[PDB]
DNA sequence: GGGGTGGTCGCTGTTCAATACATGCACAGGATGTATATATCTGACACGTGCCTGGAGACTAGGGAGTAATCCCCTTGGCGGTTAAAACGCGGGGGACAGCGCGTACGTGCGTTTAAGCGGTGCTAGAGCTGTCTACGACCAATTGAGCGGCCTCGGCACCGGGATTCTCCAGGGCGGCCGCGTATAGGGTCCAGCCC
DNA sequence: GGGCTGGACCCTATACGCGGCCGCCCTGGAGAATCCCGGTGCCGAGGCCGCTCAATTGGTCGTAGACAGCTCTAGCACCGCTTAAACGCACGTACGCGCTGTCCCCCGCGTTTTAACCGCCAAGGGGATTACTCCCTAGTCTCCAGGCACGTGTCAGATATATACATCCTGTGCATGTATTGAACAGCGACCACCCC
């Protein structure tokens, strides 16, 4: 079962932090390798980071909805 | 509600309709009228046999499906599937037209 | 005195006319001279050729379940095969339609 | 009645006869078989013809015409072809 | 309403030197698509005859064929060692194609790439390859043949490299499937739910899309055997 | 007496079908412009062929076995309007 | 002792010379141009004579060979050479 | 006795040999018979074609600043045209090379 | 560090070059060993004129060079820069080889 | 006197040469295979051509004449060898 | 260095019905390469004899032309009342192409579409279309004329639309330049820096690549005027 | 006995679990379009007949091609130096390509308009067929000069080395936008003074 | 007399602006490449020379086609009526394309290998030329039968209608993952009771 997507969608984003922050691919890659089945959860990630993005957890760099890269809030 | 079938369907049941049969698809007496303008461009007060605007016709069908053909070729080369003014232009200027 | 008129297709076993062809060949203007041979070569050739077409095109023509050779049934019988698509690659037949093709890419999911 | 206008019709029809005994054939398909006897005679005697004057001979022999088919006929037909070609040469030969 | 083609001599012992004939009956009319096939033992079989009369290429003058219609015979003249083989007429004037029962005679480049024998437990599936090289892949169509020593030769199907055309015996629908690959210049054939039936070698041959042309080169055979 | 305007004739639903039997499954808007353009240019080749063989025969009908001439000379060999 | 081979290639210098005085021409270059003129020559022979036989005429005259002309020549080309080929005619018909 | 010889591509005003051009039209087996005016018709066009292209043959060579006409030149004056070029399109000049032509979108910026 | 062109300007530099020069550009003895290995399967004891070797380098040239601008419009259609085998397929068939 | 493996000197610097002079800028590693691939067909198809002529005349040796005549014949007719 | 045209007569008086003759010499040998022109007050010129003898099409017999190398003619043989024009020889044999300076005669479907008038002040920039119809595009070019009252005719420069080739009078270069459009059929000429005296009459004219073919087809003419 | 502290109880807040909701996937049923079947009736294929012209039969006349001899050219073959090109490897830049998101262009369907198709009639322009006669072209013999092979020689150009200009790539200097901290400001807490209970 | 509230003041919290730092663009400098120019030799163009064979002059014979006359076919025009197709509009979905990010695949540049090129010599196979000569094919006259045009009849199939199956689309029901709310437990505060001084 494990925990919902945002708990490993913020773990994967907070495991590296580079100056910009993860993309979709690398972040998906991340949940791959650290276990899940993205191949028929995409759109449960892409829902995921959408909400993540209106709640104010996360904030969005360049792209728009699931596109671009995303790092953390503010604090 | 009524029916509707999803845009691609008709399409298709319209390839394999017109794929099957043989018989001329532009009409007959506006390409007989085209036929006689460009004549008439050329030498006036021209008669043209029956059989020989049939034949201009055949001619002209088959000409224009085999460009068709190698047009959709190309539209699929771009990753495509609607056919556009520049495949037709890539087949003419391949095929040396 | 003259022995019974037999004919040059008879001799040479053909269908196709050993005769009217040499008179083609002759007056075509093709060379000042016309072997003997070269009409029945060229006779035996035209005959396989037509046969070939023709046995094609009547086994489509069976497979449509029809009893009667159409230009469909030419066109079908040409376009199937390669070499016969080869040899009449830029030839245009009257109302022999097309072959039914789709390109895959287009079919649904 | 009007100028006599010859035609492969009867000899298409009779070696339709041959091979498949109980088909008959359209009069449109009966005009594209004369049609392709008609251009297959031409391509095959202009080669014939292009051989001769290349070879600076006058008469157009059955081994020009066994080489033009061989340049013009692909493959097994050009070699069915050559076949057929021999055995009515030799046969009408031997008379 | 198959076409069974009869072999009369069923095996025939013959000195060397002396002439030897083979008689093959049709049951109906094949119309001069006859062909005659020498098979030497452990071997894959070559082709003699073609169109009932005509030699196959590089075939000595010493074999000979004859016939038309329904009757047709295969004379050798000049019989040598190697002649001794089992020799089976095939016609291919009708759609099922029919080998002969097979002429036992004991007497006193184009290449077809096939792959090896296999050993496979029933019910599962087994893909045979075949590798063609030497000739422009597309003008052949590639059929396949299956032999067994109870049942003899069967024609099973044909694909058309040119335009992925088939055609199946009745005996091998669903049974077997044909494919080609033309960047690999490849064939492939497919069983399904295989049987102890299934036990024998398949093998691959040419043929010209020409009527009149028959099953000129032949692969090695691939012996696959069901536990 | 004069024609000025016919190309218009071969309508959209006629170029649509032509495709439909190319194997075409979607259609740009200016496919239809550029079709009408193109088989324009190849009807004025080969009628320009045909009244020439026309004129040469000193005839004021231009003739099947006239089209049939012009195609041949402009590799397009068509079958079945011969005799 | 060498067999007289005839070429195109003194008059195609006398036309150089009166085109470009003094402009010259290199070995390969003449050699194309007699290709050239070779194939032009072939291609409008040729036109004339399935004319000839289109019309059952049996002589090929300065008529047939302007509808060739006419023919194979797209535009300009056809234009000027009909030009050229009827001064030719009316020169030589009166010289 | 006999009035002395005048050729006739002199009375034509022709460069071109009217007698061999009449010659190599009796022997190519294009007719039966050959009319007078259809050798000085040909040897107008031919000598008409041949001086245009000597004529662009040698402005290109002009152009690049050489005296001699090469195939090159002859390439680049049926390329550059588009008469020429239709007359020409299916023919191969030995030595010629192409036209410098670089398609836009592989133009840096 | 030493001086290093970006990719693609020696690219362009070669395309100049070569399309300024007339000379053959395949290697004459390979492709004359190739021709006589081709022919060797269609009949033995051949013979070749230099000229005969020569006539065919050009016309292979020529077809290749045409066959690789084909194959270029393809590529540019495709809103690639980079020609490949599909390219080239495409190129083909659309020439009806 | 026996050749085997020769479609490889048809190497690839000279097949890149090719495609620059056909003013490609930008070469997949696999064009060189199918480039091989056409090459030998296009010669396989004209010396074909050559050697049926040359053998209609009876000779042994492959004139330019023959391969002229050869690529007249498949519509790729060549100017400065004779024709 | 280039060549000059000079006509010698430059003002002709004529009765109707009887005959005139106008003559032109040349500096350098133009080679035959001398077309003549009739222009009607504030009209397109129309072409009457290219190659110094041919007639134009549509041209009657009563012009005729002759001469060659520097010294040419042209001759009117019947005069109606509207022979009343002025007539411009034009040579074309060398890069520079020259018209003559222009005689002046009083007796007692191809459509080049050229844009209206326009008013310009120095320093900027007028770009003036040429919309061609009627004619396969691509093969011909496009040349451009400048007629001032005080100059008369110059020739500024042609563009080929098939290559996109152009070339240019020395006079114009950087003034004049030339653009194509094969997807409208529409020559652009774009004229540079503007000044008073660039205020003229400059005509579009269609000519084909031919050598002997002259400025067959002309635009009805777009005055451009410089405050 | 009073005050302080601890203990217990009650109330509130937080966390956890349960329930309801949003999202997506799979199966079933209905609509519809192509397909499959006879029935019918119109006409196109196929067969008979008669006539005539083109193919067969027999002969002449000669010349085109096959066949043999000879020469010598031009193709093949081995050889050995000289580089120029091919080959191999490596660092990295940019281009292919996969994923996503948005807008609108194109597909599907329906009501209205238009003109295509048919069929039927009338007329004449011209295709095409025949007969005359003759201008023009094929064929042969005599003549000769234009064109082809040979020889030569000398000038255009290929090759080369040395400057010149232009182009191509990177580095250094001036500039814009964003973020963290600093400064000013405002709100809340607090202490004293006055008023009310 | 005490507590509550209002006024004045001080402490903390908040909002905006400025300097520093990261990213970007423009201009100058260096070097490599392409050009360009003058010198030099070398071999191919092109000019002359003699011979020979094919082009020209002249003449004969006949026939291909230009032309004129007549027939009668089919192409052109026109008109009415039916109805199918085109057109125009509505509307919605999926497809083109633009953007972002990743990764790895060619590109550019060295050094090492190799084999191509070129000059050289030597050998002989076969191409080309010439001569003889005879087998085959063109040209011609006669004769008859194979093929083409006319005519006629009838069966394969085109068209029509009725039913059948396969496919296409969507509605609904189930599964599942997530969000919200309610309940339960625990912690804190308040009040009472008990213990200590």
């Amino acid at each position: 079962s494990g925990p919902p997507v945002s708990e490993l969608i913020t773990k994967a984003v907070a495991a590296s932090k580079e100056r910009s922050g993860v993309s979709l691919a690398a972040l998906k890659k991340a949940l791959a390798a650290a276990g899940y089945d993205v191949e028929k959860n995409n759109s449960r990630i892409k829902l995921g980071l959408k909400s993540l993005v209106s709640k104010g957890t996360l904030v969005q760099t360049k792209g728009t909805g699931a596109s671009g890269s995303f790092k953390l809030n503010k604090k | 509600k009524p029916h509707r079938y999803r845009p691609g369907t008709v399409a298709l049941r319209e390839i394999r309709r017109y794929q099957k049969s043989t018989e001329l698809l532009i009409r007959k007496l506006p390409f007989q009228r085209l036929v006689r303008e460009i004549a008439q461009d050329f030498k006036t007060d021209l008669r043209f046999q029956s059989s020989a605007v049939m034949a201009l016709q055949e001619a002209c069908e088959a000409y224009l499906v085999g460009l068709f053909e190698d047009t959709n070729l190309c539209a699929i080369h771009a990753k495509r599937v609607t056919i556009m003014p520049k495949d037709i232009q890539l087949a003419r200027r391949i095929r040396g037209e | 005195a003259r022995a019974k008129a037999k004919t040059r297709s008879s001799r040479a076993g053909l269908q196709f006319p050993v005769g009217r062809v040499h008179r083609l060949l002759r007056k075509g203007n093709y060379s000042e001279r016309v072997g003997a041979g070269a009409p029945v070569y060229l006779a035996a050739v035209l005959e396989y050729l037509t046969a070939e077409i023709l046995e094609l095109a009547g086994n489509a023509a069976r497979d449509n379940k029809k009893t009667r050779i159409i230009p469909r049934h030419l066109q079908l019988a040409i376009r199937n095969d390669e070499e016969l698509n080869k040899l009449l690659g830029r030839v245009t037949i009257a109302q022999g339609g097309v072959l039914p093709n789709i390109q895959a890419v287009l079919l649904p999911k | 009645k009007r100028s006599r206008k010859e035609s492969y019709s009867i000899y298409v029809y009779k070696v339709l006869k041959q091979v498949h005994p109980d088909t008959g054939i359209s009069s449109k398909a009966m005009g594209i078989m004369n049609s392709f006897v008609n251009d297959i005679f031409e391509r095959i005697a202009g080669e014939a013809s292009r051989l001769a004057h290349y070879n600076k001979r006058s008469t157009i022999t059955s081994r020009e015409i066994q080489t033009a088919v061989r340049l013009l006929l692909p493959g097994e037909l050009a070699k069915h072809a050559v076949s057929e070609g021999t055995k009515a040469v030799t046969k009408y030969t031997s008379a | 309403m198959d076409i069974k083609m009869t072999q009369s001599p069923s095996s025939m012992h013959a000195s060397l030197g002396e002439r030897v004939t083979i008689t093959c009956k049709a049951s109906q009319d094949i119309r001069s698509y006859l062909s005659w096939y020498q098979q030497k033992p452990w071997k894959s079989p070559k082709t003699l005859i073609y169109y009932a009369t005509s030699l196959a290429d590089g075939v000595p003058s010493r074999f000979s064929g004859s016939g038309s219609g329904q009757d047709f015979s295969l004379t050798i003249n000049n019989l040598e060692s190697d002649d001794t083989a089992t020799y089976y007429c095939l016609q291919h004037g009708e759609s099922p194609y029919t080998f002969g029962s097979g002429t036992k005679l004991e007497i006193k480049e184009v290449q077809l790439q096939q792959s090896g024998p296999e050993l496979v437990e029933p019910g599962t599936s087994v893909k045979m390859p075949c590798k063609a090289s030497g000739y422009t892949f597309t003008s052949y169509t590639i059929q396949w043949v299956k032999q067994t020593p109870r049942q003899g030769l069967e024609w099973i199907g044909y694909i058309y490299p040119y335009n992925a055309g088939t055609k199946y015996n009745e005996k091998f629908k669903g049974k077997a499937t044909l494919t080609s690959d033309k960047s690999s210049s490849t064939v492939y054939m497919e069983l399904s739910s295989l049987t102890s039936e299934d036990s024998a070698v398949y093998y691959c041959a040419r043929k010209s899309s020409r009527l009149r042309s028959t099953l000129d080169y032949w692969g090695q055979g691939t012996s696959v055997t069901v536990s | 007496k004069v024609l000025r305007d016919n190309i218009q004739g071969i309508t959209k639903p006629a170029i649509r079908r032509l495709a439909r039997r190319g194997g075409v499954k979607r259609i740009s808007g200016l496919i239809y412009e550029e079709t009408r353009g193109v088989l324009k240019v190849f009807l004025e080749n080969v009628i320009r062929d045909a009244v020439t063989y026309t004129e040469h025969a000193k005839r004021k009908t231009v003739t099947a076995m006239d089209v049939v001439y012009a195609l041949k000379r402009q590799g397009r060999t068509l079958y079945g309007f011969g005799g």
